[PDB]
RNA sequence: GGUGAGGUGUCCGAGUGGCUGAAGGAGCACGCCUGGAAAGUGUGUAUACGGCAACGUAUCGGGGGUUCGUAUCCCCCCCUCACCGCCA
RNA sequence: GGCUCU
RNA sequence: UGCCUGGCGGCCGUAGCGCGGUGGUCCCACCUGACCCCAUGCCGAACUCAGAAGUGAAACGCCGUAGCGCCGAUGGUAGUGUGGGGUCUCCCCAUGCGAGAGUAGGGAACUGCCAGGCAU
RNA sequence: UCCUCCUAAAGAGUAACGGAGGAGCACGAAGGUUGGCUAAUCCUGGUCGGACAUCAGGAGGUUAGUGCAAUGGCAUAAGCCAGCUUGACUGCGAGCGUGACGGCGCGAGCAGGUGCGAAAGCAGGUCAUAGUGAUCCGGUGGUUCUGAAUGGAAGGGCCAUC
RNA sequence: CCGACUUACCAACCCGAUGCAAACUGCGAAUACCGGAGAAUGUUAUCACGGGAGACACACGGCGGGUGCUAACGUCCGUC
């Protein structure tokens, strides 16, 4: 239901971008937690990824599923991907508004160095 | 939210008890109260539809949404989006505390009240009444209508079956009969 | 045929103009939008005037 | 002596189908398709046209293919 | 819910002829004065007694005795 | 007279009558009417055979009619030249292949249905035989 | 045989998609005048079926069809009116 | 002013 | 490496439904609250935010199950290209191709990348 | 004259006084973009309210919808709401389709400048296919291109347009 | 008014069985067509340009069809 049709509002911009052969970065959006992934252009392999799940990440914060740990997590998959050599991605909300925690992600993102 | 207080300490242990549920989730709750007027006769004048979203937003303190009509009938010669209605949808605090006001002091103030019907349950939980007259809420001043309205209650709660939703409202003391 | 046709004038005080049509009788007040000027290469605005 | 008709005419064919066939070398904004809907659909380095002509973006070979859920069918052009 | 176009919910007190004080949210601002509550309306004592059927035989019997 | 209550389309190309038929078998009655030849028949040819066998068993039994006549035949009147449009529908045709069961019976014997089919057959412009239920 | 138009309640008669289940009039019914009738005059006013009449539905030749909705629009069957059905 | 029949 | 879960794909019904069962450490879900970011042509329902008391009820996932859906031969049949023939509105012969429907049967998907949890 | 289906024989095309239907427009939003949503019908309950308004749940899963005919499409919706807007831009256009020709059509990309969006991106009218009329002549605005001795002008040319 | 019942009259949906379709399709050939590669053969048989034409009244026969009566040495198309 509401999975359902956060996927069907995420796969028009999907496609858009697989016909594009966009290295794309993928956020996911849970009231706990978000999760951040950078997809190669094929969709079938990731290069970096980023969590609230990770101790890394989980153990420096208060709550996993607030804005403070979203940019923390949007900030390490930005210094991953810079450390691997990916610099211009495409941002996928994968269904969500481009708000609150998604876009303190993708604005940590662009302030550590990725290109979108 | 007394009655939701009360359902919280209360009717959750007595449901619990009365049908034996594995979970405190099975339980059923109410979710929302929709306060429909349906004002056919607006189509000659927007002002009884003016009076009518003024009398129903007294009553619940929302203003409410004028609904039109989904298709064009020529039997009560109308064309689809004419504003032929107006609702009202009640959830959380406001709906415990209409649904307080409702069976407190509005449901006594009906004209030869003799009870309710347990026969209004729709096959699934969701119970729906409608009033004749909007005067048994004290929100309206008697003098200053001038059109003996109606309107319809339509209490949709989480209980799949009828019985449990005639349970849950027994347990509210919904005067059924 | 009713849809009459008028010409949008540059309000860049250049005479260039677009045409197109309008229904008078449904829309009586007059049509202005922005658009390109190829004279002055710059977007301004236009203003409804008679095809004649 | 006597009679009519009502049902004399007919419109003029748009000469529709695929111009160009699956392995048939193609040069860029070269036509493949033309057709009213989407009744074959754009696929990699392929283009739909305003009325829904499938063109392409590219050099190369042309690739017939069934994707999807829906099983519809997509026009690609491989690389050459 | 929205700001400006709600009208004015407010808790004000509602007391009956039984005695039945209660605060309620309402639109009304000024307190309120009840003829019958939940409590004193008579659904479970009236509606008990007002169908009063009456007997024909015994009316009968009652006007005389043979 | 059988004829289709309504038709989406007044008239139909004339086509062709060829292939072999698919309702072969007796599939409902217990004795069938089979035709071995090949051509088209009619709402009055149906009809009179089925008034044939109908008084043959004396209303005793069941029949039924596995054609219907669903195409339309166009005719061009007397003294009308060969262009003008398509002719006016006159008649209802119902194509029949060789192999094509056109009637069951049951609820009779074995020889009333033989004598009762015979009776339809000499109303019927194409060649027919006799044929029974089979299991398999 | 074809072309065109049309088919309106008791009658005539208007009525080319939304208070048209019908104007207006005559006629029919009822009342009054009249010793009695008329003529006047006044008031009304279709057939069915569902309940009970709360009002509802159907009915513009018949029968289908569309559009939310047709007495008005399209089709068929028809009926009638007008014109033509010629050269040999 | 004119206004039939019995 | 095993198990479980989440995300992104591959494939597009042997992958889908149905019926029954089962899961809560984590994850996920529901869930608590909302002055705030933001939102409701009314409504914190949704969207969003701040959270974590409770529950796996629903949903979801997993397991099982042939009531279906689906897949599906072999042989034959229909058709048909070429050549020939007949009783020529339609068929036949040689040769080549060869269905559909149906039957037996299969069948309750398979697989990749990353991350986390518990075991090892 | 134009559009859609069949005839049309599985590429295109294909005739008849063959079978059936439509067009000679509309829209300053019914266009663009961003964001969101998902029907028809039926069942039950429910004030006036009735076969049928509106309200709540369930089945169904597009049998609906598409500005209009039919066909092909449409869920990533091309269908439906709201916000901001004018890309219903100007110069070009590789390369193809289609016609005997005149002509008609599709088009990535380039330069300028613009709108929406955080951004990737999208936008050179509308889901597509009908909604149309050659040339001449003449009219209007712009442009020194020309200007019959010279300077102007008339007139002509070019661009837009009637 | 609520309704009584029974009943020799039909019937929606759904289910099962059975047919039909040029303007039906959850299937689907043979051929034909487009493109590529490869031999052998063929007096370049192919294409482009240029000079000169003629022709645009066809017929029957086979096959696939429309129309007509699966009537016509009929008519109108496709193909040989
Ligand atoms: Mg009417
Ligand atoms: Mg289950
Ligand atoms: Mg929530
Ligand atoms: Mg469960
Ligand atoms: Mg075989
Ligand atoms: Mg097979
Ligand atoms: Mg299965
Ligand atoms: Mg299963
Ligand atoms: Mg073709
Ligand atoms: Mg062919
Ligand atoms: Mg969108
Ligand atoms: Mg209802
Ligand atoms: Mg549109
Ligand atoms: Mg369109
Ligand atoms: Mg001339
Ligand atoms: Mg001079
Ligand atoms: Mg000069
Ligand atoms: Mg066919
Ligand atoms: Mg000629
Ligand atoms: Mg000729
Ligand atoms: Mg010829
Ligand atoms: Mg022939
Ligand atoms: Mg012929
Ligand atoms: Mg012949
Ligand atoms: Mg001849
Ligand atoms: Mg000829
Ligand atoms: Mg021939
Ligand atoms: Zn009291």
């Amino acid at each position: 239901d509401k999975k359902s049709a956060r996927i069907r509002r995420a796969t028009r911009a999907r496609r858009k971008l697989q016909e594009l052969g966009a290295t794309r970065l993928v956020v996911h959006r849970t009231p706990r937690h978000i999760y951040a992934q950078v997809i190669a252009p094929n969709g079938s392999e990731v290069l970096v990824a980023a969590s609230t799940v990770e101790k890394a990440i989980a153990e420096q914060l208060k709550y996993t599923g607030n804005k403070d740990a979203a940019a923390a997590v949007g900030k390490a998959v930005a210094e991953r991907a810079l450390e691997k050599g990916i610099k211009d991605v495409s941002f996928d909300r994968s269904g969500f508004q481009y708000h609150g925690r998604v876009q303190a992600l993708a604005d940590a993102a662009r302030e550590a160095g990725l290109q979108f | 939210a007394k009655l939701h207080d009360y359902y919280k300490d209360e009717v959750v242990k007595k449901l619990m008890t009365e049908f034996n549920y594995n979970s405190v989730m099975q339980v059923p709750r109410v979710e929302k109260i929709t306060l429909n007027m349906g004002v056919g006769e607006a189509i000659a004048d927007k002002k009884l539809l003016d009076n009518a979203a003024a009398d129903l937003a007294a009553i619940s303190g929302q203003k409410p949404l004028i609904t039109k009509a989904r298709k064009s009938v020529a039997g009560f010669k109308i064309r689809q989006g004419y504003p032929i209605g107006c609702k009202v949808t009640l959830r959380g605090e406001r709906m415990w505390e209409f649904f307080e006001r409702l069976i407190t002091i509005a449901v006594p103030r009906i004209r030869d009240f003799r009870g309710l019907s347990a026969k209004s349950f729709d096959g699934r939980g969701n119970y729906s009444m409608g009033v004749r007259e909007q005067i048994i809420f004290p929100e309206i001043d008697y003098d200053k209508v001038d059109r003996v309205r109606g309107l319809d209650i339509t209490i949709t709660t989480t209980a799949k079956s009828d019985e449990e939703g005639r349970a849950l409202l027994a347990a509210f003391d919904f005067p059924f009969r | 045929g009713i849809r009459e046709k008028i010409k949008l004038v540059s309000s860049a005080g250049t005479g260039h103009f677009y045409t197109t049509t309008k229904n008078k009788r449904t829309k009586p007040e007059k049509l202005e939008l922005k658009k390109f000027d190829p004279v002055v290469r710059q977007h301004v605005i236009y203003k409804e005037a008679k095809i004649k | 002596a006597g009679g009519s008709t009502r049902n004399g005419r007919d419109s003029e064919a748009k000469r529709l189908g695929v111009k160009r066939f699956g392995g048939e070398s193609v040069l860029a904004g070269s036509i493949i398709v033309r057709q009213r809907g989407t009744k074959f659909h754009a696929g990699a380095n392929v283009g739909c046209g305003r009325d829904h002509t499938l063109f392409a973006k590219a050099d190369g070979k042309v690739k017939f293919e069934v994707k999807g859920p829906k099983n519809r069918k997509f026009i690609s052009i491989e690389a050459e | 819910m929205k700001k400006d176009i709600h009208p004015k919910y407010e808790e004000i007190t509602a007391s009956c002829s039984c005695g039945n004080v209660m605060k309620i949210r309402s639109t009304v601002g000024h307190d309120l004065n009840l003829d019958v509550c939940s409590k004193c309306h008579p659904f479970f004592t009236g509606k008990q007694r007002d169908v009063a059927t009456g007997g024909r035989v015994d009316r009968f019997n009652k006007r005389f005795n043979i | 007279m059988l004829q289709p209550k309504r038709t989406k389309f007044r008239k139909m190309h004339k086509g062709r009558n060829r292939g072999l038929a698919q309702g072969t078998d007796v599939s409902f009655g217990s004795f069938g009417l089979k035709a071995v030849g090949r051509g088209r028949l009619t709402a009055r040819q149906i009809e009179a055979a089925r008034r044939a066998m109908t008084r043959a068993v004396k209303r005793q039994g069941k029949i039924w009619i596995r054609v219907f006549p669903d195409k339309p035949i166009t005719e061009k009147p007397l003294a009308v030249r060969m262009g003008k449009g398509k002719g006016n529908v006159e008649y209802w045709v119902a194509l029949i292949q060789p192999g094509k069961v056109l009637y069951e019976m049951d609820g009779v014997p074995e020889e009333l249905a033989r004598e009762a089919f015979k009776l339809a057959a000499a109303k019927l412009p194409i060649k027919t035989t006799f044929v029974t239920k089979t299991v398999m």
